[PDB]
């Protein structure tokens, strides 16, 4: 099971 | 960067690109997120996530 995604907006 | 991938990941948006868990990446830029690498596969280049890849400069 991959990990979460990170949020793609700085 | 020889970027090499862990996981399965599939694109979210249209700036971001996929690759298979074992796909050979090409790090042609990285310097704004600690989170999101611009790479090259498959002809095309984009955002991938570091924590989907493990690093190897």
């Amino acid at each position: 099971v991959p990990p979460p995604v990170p949020p793609r907006r700085r | 960067m020889e970027a090499i991938a862990k996981y399965d990941f599939k694109a979210t948006a249209d700036d971001e690109l996929s690759f298979k868990r074992g796909d050979i990446l090409k790090v042609l830029n990285e310097e704004c997120d600690q989170n999101w690498y611009k790479a090259e596969l498959n002809g095309k280049d984009g955002f991938i996530p570091k924590n989907y890849i493990e690093m190897k400069p």
